[PDB]
């Protein structure tokens, strides 16, 4: 469960994180499906090739979801609603998958937040992270 | 181990920047601070307490570099990981009892130790690279449990 | 989330191990032993060969708590809040291990109530056994 | 997959005695009716709905019988996976689009489906064969993903 210590350091983090979300949305989905191709299966349609425009935009739309969430932190299961039915019942995308993206948000922000991604906003981020997901796979049966 | 020779050339040129006294403490580190379960592995270790207990505890300092010197020893021997991990998984098993799951998570947080101190160079190739090489250690180091 | 078929499952599957839940425990962890011995990292304490008056034993254990959540199913989190705060503060089991024990009850289940063992029913007990390792792996961080 | 000829053995004997169009209706059938999300790839084989569809399918039946066969082939090719379902594995990837992950889960219920027959004949230690098996299987089938 997020702590307060918690919330405040991921409230700090994507805060600084600010108007280069989209972007690092784009970097976290690059460096999935890169790292990870199994992932790519779930994207038969996007133009996946190193700075596609689908990717640069579908990016942002996570990057957008994420600050959402970060902006109803205490409420995150009913404000994500709407994204939890999508990828657990027109999509269906089984749970590692979460991880695997989760990782790369983290990398993602560890590469551009040097000062930020101290071990105890590493942690929380993670636990954030872990959140998302599990709301986001809430509904896969 | 699926490397291409493009793969195994980025990684080893990452690795020659790599100051292993620091990653090792660096990686153990969060390993504790973020899966926190891990650290019942390492009582002898002292105070835990507080992330910066930890960061700082110098046993867990110098248990960091043992452990990222195995590391280094395993880039260069890409080609027989199972083999120069044996005596090491074995012991892993038999003695120490840790669940093999563990060695992704620090994989993963060895992963995120790079991309901290090397920023925009620790790009979403050699990242990937990377991924391959701590998922055969990984293995490696499961390879003895019996 | 168990609906109430599933409960309705979980409830008529069960009381037909009845009497024999202690001796199926059992074979599931003499199963898990067996066919994931990575597992074994967590029960070194243990004699585990073939038929141990421990395993026995700690089968009866495991057996045991299934019965108390099948009869308290539809409020499973606050009934196994003891055993949750066992496995995930002091213990501390990392949740993969959860899916192979509940992989192998299945097999040990669907090994002895052939007749019970529906797809149905097969799918109830899954979703009922994610369910108990949910609620055992909630109070980690 | 380092299969021990006592488990190369146990595995075989039991294979023998399968009824290979009971059990690739059951597994195929399971794995729809048990992990629904699998349904999405398998929508042009009609009325999925609910288990006695799934399970009286005949478009199910028939490819269930099919994946069995492709079992078959591994349980004789067990020292080379890879070669033989190389092609099966481009096509669950270029063509058909699925995840890897689901793999394990059709393994799995594989081995629900045995234990479910055989009874008392499907001890642990055959349960173990199997289970490396069914690994290798999944392994083998994701290996040319890309
Ligand atoms: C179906 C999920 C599980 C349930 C319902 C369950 C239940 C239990 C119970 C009832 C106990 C005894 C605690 C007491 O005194 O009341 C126990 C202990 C234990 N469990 Fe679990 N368990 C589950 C899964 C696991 C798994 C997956 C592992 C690791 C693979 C595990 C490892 C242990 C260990 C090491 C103990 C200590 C036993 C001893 O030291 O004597 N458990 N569990
Ligand atoms: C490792 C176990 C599996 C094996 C061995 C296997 C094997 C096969 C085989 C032999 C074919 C037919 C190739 C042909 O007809 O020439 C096939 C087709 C297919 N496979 Fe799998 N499969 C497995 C698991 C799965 C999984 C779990 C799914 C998705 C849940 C899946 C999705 C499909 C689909 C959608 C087709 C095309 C069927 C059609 O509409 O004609 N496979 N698979």
């Amino acid at each position: 469960v997020l702590s307060p210590a918690d919330k405040t350091n991921v409230k700090a983090a994507w805060g600084k994180v600010g108007a280069h979300a989209g972007e690092y949305g784009a970097e976290a989905l690059e460096r999935m499906f890169l790292s990870f191709p199994t992932t790519k299966t779930y994207f038969p349609h996007f133009d996946l090739s190193h700075g596609s425009a689908q990717v640069k935009g579908h990016g942002k739309k996570v990057a957008d979801a994420l600050t959402n969430a970060v902006a109803h932190v205490d409420d995150m299961p009913n404000a994500l609603s709407a994204l939890s039915d999508l990828h657990a019942h027109k999509l269906r995308v089984d749970p590692v998958n979460f991880k695997l993206l989760s990782h790369c948000l983290l990398v993602t922000l560890a590469a551009h937040l040097p000062a930020e991604f101290t071990p105890a906003v590493h942690a929380s981020l993670d636990k954030f992270l872990a959140s998302v997901s599990t709301v986001l796979t809430s509904k896969y049966r | 181990v699926h490397l291409t020779p493009e793969e195994k050339s980025a990684v080893t040129a990452l690795w020659g920047k790599v100051n292993v006294d620091e990653v090792g403490g660096e990686a153990l580190g969060r390993l504790l601070v973020v899966y926190p379960w891990t650290q019942r592995f390492f009582e002898s270790f002292g105070d835990l307490s507080t992330p910066d207990a930890v960061m700082g505890n110098p046993k867990v300092k110098a248990h960091g570099k043992k452990v990222l010197g195995a590391f280094s020893d395993g880039l260069a021997h890409l080609d027989n990981l199972k083999g120069t991990f044996a005596t090491l998984s074995e012991l892993h098993c038999d003695k120490l009892h840790v669940d093999p799951e563990n060695f992704r998570l620090l994989g993963n947080v060895l992963v995120c130790v790079l991309a901290h101190h090397f920023g925009k160079e620790f790009t979403p190739p050699v990242q990937a690279a990377y991924q391959k090489v701590v998922a055969g250690v990984a293995n490696a180091l499961a390879h003895k449990y019996h």
